[PDB]
């Protein structure tokens, strides 16, 4: 698999007819009108997924976040930082190779999911 | 633009978006 050809497996998946990426990449999918999956390769061999998404509300949250901030054995996990201005960044890290568009379709609706709680498809 | 799974989805994001993303991506 190429980045490029996941990409296209993806929009594909979606019901989109292309994900445009610039220079480097970098592509997004606009999620009803408001949220932003963001697309890019981050090293040879690796992409990755991730939206800002609001505010954190407490202290509560940080405990909730950093208690599930263990290593797997699943791919597509949802990991969450925060940004300088207190943003939950969510993201995921997945091998170009070893995804398909239908497990990045599934990282992108958990990512959304997880924000809003803040070859043939597989689905 | 579709729907997918109950979302209303595009290719594209809003220039500032792009921006946030192209920090984030340039600081790792």
């Amino acid at each position: 698999r190429t980045y490029s050809s996941l990409l296209e497996e993806f929009a594909t998946e979606l019901g989109l007819e292309e994900i445009e990426t610039n220079e480097l990449g970098h592509g997004a999918v606009t999620i009803d009108k408001i949220w932003v999956v963001h697309l890019a390769p981050i090293n040879e061999k690796e992409l990755v997924a991730f939206m800002r998404a609001g505010i954190l509300t407490g202290q509560s949250q940080l405990y909730d976040i950093l208690r599930k901030n263990l290593f797997s054995p699943l791919s597509g996990v949802i990991r969450c930082a925060l940004d300088k201005d207190d943003h939950w960044l969510l993201w995921s890290q997945l091998n170009i190779n070893d995804t398909s568009g239908t497990q990045l379709a599934s990282v992108l609706t958990s990512l959304v999911d997880k924000a809003v709680t803040l070859r043939p498809s597989s689905s | 633009e579709t729907t997918f799974q109950g979302l209303t989805i595009a290719s594209g994001a809003r220039e500032s978006e792009k921006v946030f993303a192209q920090t984030v991506l340039s600081h790792v």
